[PDB]
């Protein structure tokens, strides 16, 4: 088989393709993550550069790993559906044999993994993705969000953004985001999240992507009326 | 051989005999047929000795990392259901275990399940398993209730093992005692036969077609 | 314990004047119990018709297969396949199985529709072909179809008499097995038309 | 068709004292109704203090106790040199019988030593790794005929002390090393005389905290 | 798992004071059949070891063949292959010993029954045995097949335990061997007259005697036997 | 190219010499060895404050003997630390005892050069391994991706290193004490972190051979910096 | 210069260079000696350390009761050579009843370390070995060099500054050799000679490293206060 | 050794970008245009051979437009036996589909197969990618019609109208402008027709120069009829559409 | 396990199932359920050898599970139906094949019609109005054969259910200590806790 080994140090103790993946994550579509007491929104940027898509059947950017954990990420679309596959089999089989779905910090430390393997593995690159995985453990109230990257390092963030210009709604979060009162309800934090992406969006029309998970396995993706109605009023409400 | 495992209000009674014999020779009268998985979990041996001292021992080990990499009490659900996995992967081969994984966790409170080499495993209240399984369904079955108190429900455990103890030719020796909280399995001693059935004879008033 | 007698059921096929015929009973069991009366054993890939007796979850098996590769064959060619080929395909493919044979005894019928010469043929469970011009038989009344064929079957039928001939050389077959009956359907096969008939027979 | 196990006979005896430890066994090899050898010693000394002997089919016996003692070797290499505790030996043969659970070494182990505490110990072992500790195990070919003796005259079993009448057992008193011994070579003698397959010679190992010693002595060679 | 086919009998052995004997008939039998009267199954490894074979001899030739191997593979890189790292009879018994049991483990054996006899470096006697199962066993006196039960009684009255082999003397040792030889062809039914004979002496090396024969044979009794009971004439 | 698993002309593995460099940039983790017991502590070094700290898990326990700190590639050490997790309990499984904290460092040493073109390069992180057995005693050690590794009293590794291991040199001595470890941790923890050091950026953790392996809550560790703070003020 | 990528390519002039650049890391390795007389062989060993908190790197292994070496290079290579040296030691007694000849071990070496150097992908060993041993032909010195040569010897030396103790040596053959039946005195020469390879520092308790292996006497190491007595 | 030789098809630019998807993009840039265009009742399958010759056998010919099942076709834009490749294995898969649930195969389900494929290529194996980019032109009881596009990087799209090939800059624009949702598939035929006929290379668009397909209900009653049309058909809707 | 019945009335699918679990001499239970559901409207029942049956059906149950996460659709039941039976004609020729039998009662969504497939060990399906493994049949088809109507209602489906029932506990040697009755329909799947 091929056994090259193109993840390699160099020099200066850096992994370059590892490194080049980060670039790739860079330019990918941006991709944020905002939690709240009772819930986590996963807010996701669609580049309006290609009209006359089918919005229907187009894959979407976030996705169900299980009925109680969802996945978005920022980066290379095909890589990102093998992560998913990957994620998705061992959430059944993790069912399967202990009898539990998984905790969102078990599935997050798997999907790590896997990128980790690919950056010292001969003959594979690593993967252009990080990813946002958001969900609540089974029989448990308290929000989960993480962020993974291509080198494999994983942690939990209390809100989080990927992506191009990420730089940028980062910058917004941190400022807006206070730790010792989060978003209470589920609107406050779809606002937050809405708000945060039109630093860098554009328009807000059919670009906004929204996803709100609830405890107990709700989990919903709003609608582009429903999402509209935010942009609405974080605007009218900016005008003053 | 007799083990029961059955459980109540205040966890779970484990009791076994101590015999084992080859043909009619009794090569010992003081085996160990309570295996201590782990401090919390506990399992019982019947058909192969071998069988099952060495996957339930090796069972520890792979709840032992479970908890090293979840950071969390393996559930006595999972436990069980890598044994039974384990064990039909061996299917066909010629192991020969029938066994019950009991356990007192949070989130299932107190917890047996059955398991088998057919690959059978079952959750349940009451179990027995062995040659003298029957004799000690018996006495669980006409005096069990869920709202026993730990010393009754030790003494029924006992009692029940001496039935089977008595009239099984291959089930005696000793009666071995444990009772499974969740802050752990506490060993309650090792009682031989021969005085425990005097005794029980005695106090009791049972046994009277024996002459003593 | 026999692979090919646990399920039971019949197909026959028969040669006519510009036509061919086949049927067969709709019987499936698990041996002295009917399990269903709706297990039909013919199927077909485009005009190219197939019967199947034998271990039931084979006929299915087959069938599926067949189906699969049929339709790879027709997307390549970008023709539908003939009864000539379509036998060698049958051939092949269950001796590739020669030691773990699909327990199965089926039976090709169709018109090749270039030459429009009507085409019948068996195969035993290994691959073997038994290519006939009057008549096949297959399934656990093989005997009783063979004694039925032989003696009713005469060559050039027209397409409405070829269906009187056939039919009652399967429903008085099937009345002698134990294993077949609970009903029965006969296809009659032109080359631009086919005609399927279910027919009326004792239900044990 | 082709019988890959063997039945060469004799009888080992282990017996595990307060502060020592003997395994004996008898130094005669057979097959069927003839002799092999009447000396060809059949428990070994391991190294770290341990008494080994694979009692059965001679061949897996051998292989059992050569494995065994290198398994003894690499120990000390991938350990620095630590000494193999009693314990760790007795699991350690678990998993070398074990390994061959569907084509088992077709005999019966028993090892012995001093525990990590400087206490007696003695381990037995089915054909397919089940183990325990023990005080006292025969086994061979008369180990029906050694162990009822050893209950009665070991454990005190069904004694009971005179004028009670059943009703205060005799108390379990300590035995010293050369108590122990004539309690085997006891053993052996009478085995010898009622089974065919035991005789020629005795060899005991005595582990202590000073070493290994060994004794022998004669049987009758009929 | 096969059968043996083509068979060599009885091996039979004994230490005495200065070394060891071996002795083996020149007989390969094909069943009831005695077909092959010229095999020999004593084979010399050096001139300090004597290996003897009894059983199948399609499996002796491959195990003569394998001694023959290690011989040449022993004096690859090794100036001292002649002297102190030549080869020992307890390297060759332990090198066969190893082959037969792994070979009863693949459940595909050398059917033989074997005898390394030789002498050490030290002068020290090796008399050794392993067969098809790889079974071991060492004694002052070592017989296979109808050898362990004629040979070895006749044996083990000249060397009874270890005390009794430094007052055997070797014109000792070879008599009681040769008569055993000759008791062997009284009653073994696949035995032949035919035999060979190797001493191992620590002072004289190694004799190997080819083409003997049993003799000094008792039927003249034969005559008076007539019938089978009642029978006069 | 050129070959992963070259030597340079002065005799050494390139790839092996590289992947230090990475570890130089990676973040402060300090161990320091006593007779009452060993200590290692970290610099968590949280690359935004939306990050939950809590998340950096970048000391680690292989058993209850035995724990572990690490500093470079974190993402690395995971495989590592699965290896030296079942060579812990595989030997208990065969043996029935603890493992020497040297065979456990010896078995995730083995797995440094195992790489070629097998992994496709060395491991990119350094790891603290501390524990106890009973020949012995307390022990630490420093495992290296050169499959190298050093007994040390003290080691001090990541970016802050070689000014704290001078920090160690002076500081250390036979007969401290597990109290004075731990602040001796804080103290050159503090000096070496570019923000400035509490409970949530940086992390402690002992091992003795009652309690075996443990990691210091926020709580615990918060007052041994109030603690610190003082005994400096105090001279 | 370009003939340096890898294991597999002569230069112009016919050397391998990869192989060059292994033996350069047994120069940087510390210094070891060995030397022997009729009945002993001695493993003198200066032990490496990385800084005054560090343990010093132990530089001597056990192969087998009667044979054993000292490293010079990269510690983990001479791990793998010595377990596999275990190993053919350990092969030879369990199949024939036989202790392994030392002349034997150093043919083993030389194959394995050989292979390392004419396949691509693979990298030549990085260390350097002192192998000592008691077999059937008395004492026994080995010299093993990763190039594959092994050389058997009365006495030399390997490491930074080790030709100092081979000059030493090479002064004293007639001396040492003749050490029969005194253990303690064939030390002292080794201990002696690897003094001459020592430059602003001395040999210390937990410096220094000891072994030997001789008629009765089988292979054990000295190390801690064991060697005070030498100092 | 062999490393010397090792293009490394399956690396990152320093800019994050894999250089070989990137440079077979540029590869199918000079590829024959096709387009995809989705109606309400049936998709259009357009594509134009790249400069044929008059000796050519158009009638059996077939380098554009390819049939997976009865549901599902595609068309091609790139190296032509780099698509029968993948053809052939996305026709099995819809097969095995088939077989194990008894249903045809879900259009995406397919998109996704071969998409899949694809980004292997890009990831692992040291080979060069697939130089080819994929119109998916199908129907399920699902979603209904659907088009979809896949590139050489595995990455997959859901469209309304598309292009792959050359001039797709000039393509897209000009169905932008056109295309409306409540379309018919004769207004499609239309469209399609059109835009190749302004994107063209070629001094005029002719029959001879044209592949094209229809995926319609427009069969009898409820069920889906694929399309290929012939020489003659391509040259009488030509007529029928004004551009001859 | 021992006898496990199904019934597809006007509007629903009904599936029975005993609830004893014997070995050998002894009933080590009498509560156990012998189904798994696959997807919210499709439920399957499984009797057969001792843990290759709730090895299979959770094997199965898991592929399902998966196949509704990455598609975000729910099978339909035929579609189960003909996974199931491939893995058991995969199984039939395999080195030890899975000694199961299965009912598999679901809801078509799509079709709004209930459907009762009925799959044994060797990978033999059919569809059916009612149907059952083992000797249930024989007991049981007689009274179902007599008084099965297509447009029957679930309240009728589980008298003539109970009619089979006492029928078995009547005439069966075997102490099958009761049935568990779960009801497949549109609004899902729901348990008759009393019966
Ligand atoms: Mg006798
Ligand atoms: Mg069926």
């Amino acid at each position: 088989g091929y056994d090259r080994a193109l993840s390699i140090f160099s020099p200066d103790g850096h992994i370059f393709q590892v490194e080049y993946a980060l670039e790739a994550v860079k330019r990918g579509t941006c991709a944020v993550g905002v939690k709240g007491k009772n819930c986590v929104v996963l807010g996701c940027e669609r580049r309006s550069t290609l009209k006359l898509q089918d919005t229907r059947i187009t894959p979407s950017k976030v996705s169900k790993i299980d009925s109680h954990v969802v996945l978005s990420f920022s980066g290379l679309n095909a890589d990102s559906r093998i992560l998913i596959e990957k994620a998705r089999v061992e959430a059944q089989s993790h069912r399967l044999t202990l009898e539990d779905p998984v905790t969102v910090e078990y599935l997050t430390r798997y999907v790590a993994g896997v990128q980790q393997r690919y950056t010292q593995s001969g003959g594979v690159r690593p993967f252009g993705v990080s990813t946002l995985i958001a969900g609540f453990d089974p029989r448990d109230d308290e929000p989960k969000l993480y962020q993974t990257e291509p080198s494999g390092i994983y942690s939990s963030w209390s809100a989080q953004t990927i992506g191009r210009n990420s730089k940028t709604v980062r910058e917004f979060l941190e400022k807006n985001y206070d730790r010792k009162e989060p978003p209470a309800t589920v609107e406050e934090c779809v606002k937050l999240t809405v708000r945060s992406l039109l630093e860098v969006v554009q328009t807000g029309a059919k670009n906004i992507e929204i996803t709100v998970v609830k405890p107990d396995s709700d989990i919903v993706a709003l609608s582009s009326e429903e999402i509209n109605q935010y942009v609405t009023q974080i605007e009218q409400e900016k005008q003053e | 051989t007799t083990t029961l495992a059955f459980r109540f209000q205040g966890g779970i009674i484990v009791a076994v005999d101590s015999r084992a014999t080859a043909g009619n020779w009794v090569a010992s009268q003081t085996v160990k047929k309570v295996i201590e998985i782990n401090p919390f979990l506990l399992g019982t041996v019947a058909g192969g000795a071998a069988d099952c001292q060495f996957w339930e021992t090796w069972l520890g080990s792979q709840c032992r990392l479970h908890e090293l990499r979840e950071k969390e009490r393996i559930s006595v659900a999972a436990a069980s259901k890598i044994l039974s996995n384990l064990v039909y992967q061996y299917k066909g081969a010629g192991l020969s275990m029938g066994t019950m994984i009991c356990g007192y966790t949070r989130k299932e409170g107190p917890t047996i399940y059955y398991v088998d080499s057919d690959g059978t495993r079952l959750k349940g209240d009451i179990f027995c398993v062995g040659s003298g399984q029957t004799f000690a369904y018996g006495v669980l079955d006409s005096n069990y209730k869920w709202d026993l108190s730990v010393e009754d429900a030790l003494y029924l455990g006992k009692r029940s093992i001496l039935a089977a103890a008595h009239r099984d030719a291959y089930s005696g020796g000793s009666v071995n005692l444990y009772h499974v909280t969740e802050d752990g399995w506490i060993y309650h001693g090792n009682h031989d036969v021969g005085e425990l059935f005097w005794k029980v004879k005695e106090e009791e008033g049972s046994f009277n077609n024996v002459i003593g | 314990s026999d692979p090919s007698s646990i399920n039971g059921g019949i197909v026959v096929a028969m040669t006519g004047k510009d036509c061919v015929a086949i049927a067969c009973d709709l019987r499936l069991g698990s041996q002295s119990l009917g399990v269903s009366n709706k297990f039909e054993k013919i199927f077909h890939y485009g005009h190219v018709f197939l019967g199947i007796t034998g271990l039931a979850t084979d006929v299915t098996t087959l069938n599926e297969m067949f189906r699969y590769k049929t339709n790879l064959y027709k997307l390549k060619e970008e023709r539908a396949i003939e009864p000539e080929t379509f036998t060698q395909l049958v051939s092949s493919s269950l001796y590739e199985r020669r030691f773990g044979p699909y327990f199965v005894g089926p039976v090709v019928a169709g018109i090749n529709s270039k030459s429009g010469k009507p085409f019948i043929a068996g195969f035993d469970l290994i691959g073997c072909i038994d290519e006939a011009k009057d008549f096949i038989v297959s399934g656990t009344a093989s005997d009783q179809l063979f004694g039925m064929c032989e003696s009713l079957y005469e060559p050039n039928l027209e397409p409405e008499d070829l269906f009187e001939t056939i039919s009652q050389a399967l429903l008085n077959a099937a009345d002698r097995d134990a294993l077949s009956g609970w009903g029965a359907v006969v296809y009659i096969i032109k080359k631009d038309e086919v005609v399927k008939r279910y027919l009326k027979m004792r239900q044990d | 068709q082709f019988n890959p196990y063997g039945d060469n006979g004799g009888t080992i005896l282990g017996i595990a004292g307060e502060d020592f430890a003997v395994l004996a066994g008898d130094t005669r090899n057979i097959t069927d109704y003839s002799i092999n050898s009447r000396y060809e010693p059949k428990v070994f000394d391991c190294g770290d203090n341990i008494v080994m002997s694979a009692n059965g089919f001679a061949a897996d016996g051998d292989a059992l106790v050569k494995r065994f003692k290198n398994s003894v070797k690499w120990y000390h290499f991938d350990h620095n040199d630590k000494k193999l505790s009693i314990n760790s030996a007795a699991r350690n043969i678990q998993h070398l019988l074990y390994g061959k659970r569907f084509f088992p070494y077709y005999v019966h182990t028993i090892i012995a030593g001093l525990d990590e505490d400087g206490k007696g110990a003695v381990y037995s072992f089915d054909p397919v790794g089940s183990y325990e500790r023990e005080q006292c195990r025969a086994g061979g070919a008369a180990a029906s005929l050694i162990m009822p003796f050893l209950d009665n005259q070991v454990n005190f079993k069904n004694q009971y002390e005179p004028g009670t009448n059943g009703k205060v057992k005799k108390p379990l008193k300590y035995l010293s090393v050369e108590e122990v011994i004539k309690l085997v070579r006891d053993s052996f003698t009478s085995a010898t005389e009622r089974h065919i397959q035991v005789g020629d010679g005795l060899e005991i190992l005595i582990v202590t905290k000073d070493g290994v010693r060994k004794e022998f002595y004669e049987l009758k060679r009929d | 798992t096969q059968q043996p086919i083509v068979t060599g009998t009885s091996v039979i052995s004994m230490k005495y004071d200065n070394g060891v004997i071996i002795a083996a008939d020149n007989l390969g039998s094909y069943g009831s059949l005695l077909r092959f009267n010229g095999v020999e199954r004593l084979i010399p490894v050096g001139d300090n070891t004597v290996v003897g074979i009894s059983g199948d001899i399609s499996d002796m030739q491959h195990i003569e063949r394998l001694l023959k191997d290690l011989v040449t593979e022993n004096a690859y890189d090794n100036p001292l292959a002649d002297a102190e790292e030549a080869l020992e009879p307890s390297y060759i018994f332990e090198y066969l010993a190893t082959v037969m049991y792994q070979r009863r483990s693949k459940m595909n054996p050398l059917w033989n029954a074997i005898i390394v006899a030789g002498v050490q470096s030290n002068g020290d006697q090796f008399l050794r045995y392993v067969n098809l199962l790889g079974v071991t066993y060492s004694s002052p006196t070592l017989a296979t097949g109808f050898g362990a039960h004629m040979a070895n009684p006749l044996l083990r009255k000249v060397v009874d335990r270890e005390s009794d082999i430094p007052k055997t003397t070797v014109q000792v040792a070879e008599e009681a061997i040769v008569n055993a030889m000759r008791v062997l062809y009284y009653r073994d039914a696949r035995s032949s007259r035919n035999f060979s004979l190797a001493i191992i002496d620590k002072n004289t090396g190694l004799t190997f005697k080819k083409n003997l024969q049993v003799e000094n044979m008792k039927w003249d009794f034969a005559k008076d036997i007539k019938g089978y009971g009642t029978q006069k004439i | 190219d050129r070959g992963v698993s070259t030597f340079s002309p002065e005799g050494r593995l390139f790839q092996v010499e590289y992947s230090l460099e990475a570890i130089k940039l990676g973040s402060t983790a300090i161990g320091i060895a006593t007779k009452e017991g060993v200590v290692l502590g970290v610099e968590k070094r949280a690359t935004s404050p939306l990050l939950e700290s809590d998340s950096i898990e970048k000391i680690v326990e292989i058993d209850r003997h035995i724990g572990c700190a690490m500093s470079g590639l974190t993402a690395d050490a995971r495989s590592m630390i699965e290896h030296a997790r079942t060579a812990a309990v595989t030997h208990n499984l065969y043996y029935d005892e603890d493992i020497n904290v040297e065979s456990l460092t010896q078995s995730v040493c083995d797995l440094a050069l195992r790489f070629g073109e097998l992994m496709s390069r060395p491991f990119g992180v350094a790891l603290l391994i501390a524990g106890h057995d009973a020949d012995d005693g307390y022990q630490l050690f420093h495992a290296e991706p050169s499959g190298t590794f050093y007994r040390y009293n003290a080691k001090a590794i990541g970016s802050g290193s070689e000014g704290a291991q001078a920090e160690l040199l002076n500081e250390w001595h036979s007969s401290l004490t597990l109290k004075e470890a731990e602040l001796l941790v804080l103290k050159i923890l503090k000096q070496v972190m570019e923000e400035k050091l509490d409970e949530n950026n940086a992390q402690l953790s002992c091992i003795t051979k009652q309690d075996g392996f443990k990691i210091y809550d926020n709580e615990k560790t918060a007052e041994l910096i109030k603690e610190l703070k003082e005994k400096e003020a105090a001279e | 210069n370009n003939y340096d990528g890898d294991t597999v390519t002569f230069s112009p002039t016919g050397r391998l260079f990869q192989v060059e650049y292994a033996l350069e890391a047994i120069k940087q390795g510390s210094v070891t000696v060995g030397l022997r007389s009729n009945t002993h062989a001695v493993l003198v060993a200066l032990k490496r350390n990385a800084d005054e908190l560090s343990s010093y790197q132990k530089k001597i292994i056990k192969c087998d009761e009667h044979m054993g070496l000292s490293l010079a290079g990269l510690a983990p290579d001479a791990r793998v050579l010595s377990n596999y040296l275990r190993q053919q030691c350990n092969y030879s007694s369990l199949v024939f009843n036989r202790k392994l000849a030392v002349e034997r071990a150093g043919h083993l070496l030389c194959d394995k370390a050989q292979k390392n150097t004419q396949s691509y992908g693979g990298r030549p060993y990085g260390v350097g070995l002192l192998i000592i041993g008691y077999d059937k032909s008395g004492a026994h010195l080995l010299e093993f060099q990763p190039s594959g040569n092994v050389t058997e010897l009365y006495g030399t030396a390997i490491g930074a500054r080790s030709q100092g103790a081979k000059t030493y040596l090479e002064r004293t053959l007639d001396t040492f050799i003749k050490i029969d039946g005194n253990p303690d005195e064939l030390i002292k020469a080794g201990v002696e000679a690897i003094s001459q390879s020592l430059r602003d520092e001395s040999l210390t308790v937990d410096n220094l490293s000891i072994a030997i292996v001789g008629k009765d006497t089988p292979f054990t190491i000295y190390d801690g206060e064991a060697v005070a007595k030498y100092i | 050794g062999s490393r010397r030789y090792d293009s490394r098809t399956t690396i990152f630019s320093p800019e994050g970008r894999l250089y070989q998807v990137e440079y077979a993009l540029e590869s199918i840039s000079h590829a024959g245009t096709a387009i995809g265009i989705m109606a309400s009742d049936g998709i259009v399958l357009a594509a134009e051979r790249k400069v044929t010759s008059t000796l050519l056998e158009q009638d059996t010919s077939t380098e554009k437009l390819y049939k997976l099942n009865d549901k599902i076709a595609v068309a091609v834009a790139g190296l032509t036996a780099d698509a029968e490749i993948l053809i052939n294995t996305a026709r099995i898969h819809a097969q095995n589909y088939l077989k194990t649930y008894n249903e045809d195969i879900p259009v995406e389900i397919l998109v996704r197969r071969l998409s899949d494929i694809k980004q292997g290529y890009t990831q692992h194996g040291g080979l060069r990618p697939f130089g080819v980019s994929f119109i998916y032109a199908g129907y399920d009881d699902r979603y209904g019609y659907q088009l979809y596009t896949s590139n050489p990087s595995g990455n997959y799209t859901g469209w309304k109208a598309i292009s792959v090939g050359a001039n797709t800059s000039a393509a897209q624009t000009l169905l932008q402008m056109d295309y409306k949702d409540d379309m018919k598939v004769d207004d499609a035929i239309e469209l399609a027709l059109k835009t190749l006929s302004k994107t063209t290379d070629s001094s005029a668009l002719t029959y001879d120069r044209l592949e094209f397909a229809t995926i319609r209900k427009g069969a009898n009653d409820g069920e889906v009829y694929q399309k290929i049309f012939k020489p003659q058909e391509i040259k009488d809707i030509l007529v029928k559409t004004g551009i001859t | 396990m021992d006898i496990i019945l199904g019934i597809r009335v006007q509007d629903s699918v009904i599936l029975a199932s005993s609830k004893a679990v014997t070995r050998g001499i002894s009933v080590l239970k009498d509560s156990d359920d012998k189904t798994r559901q696959l997807s919210p409207h499709t439920l399957m029942s499984f009797a057969g050898e001792a843990g290759d049956t709730v090895q299979f059906a959770e094997y199965i149950q898991a592929n399902i599970q998966l196949y509704s996460i990455r598609e975000d659709y729910e099978l339909s039941p035929q579609a189960v139906s003909s996974f199931v039976r491939q893995e058991l004609a995969k199984s039939i020729r395999s080195r030890r094949p899975y000694q199961v039998n299965v009912l598999i009662g679901g809801y078509d969504k799509k079709k709004n019609k209930p459907e009762l497939y009925q799959i044994d060990y060797l990978g033999t399906k059919v569809e059916l109005p009612y149907g059952a493994h083992g000797y249930s049949g024989f007991y049981t088809f007689s009274l179902l054969d007599h008084h099965y109507r297509p447009d029957m209602t679930t309240e009728e489906g589980l008298d003539l259910l109970k009619l089979c029932v006492q029928e078995l506990e009547k005439r069966m040697p075997m102490d099958f200590k009761g049935v568990i009755v779960k009801i497949v329909d549109k609004d899902g799947i729901r348990q008759v806790d009393d019966f």
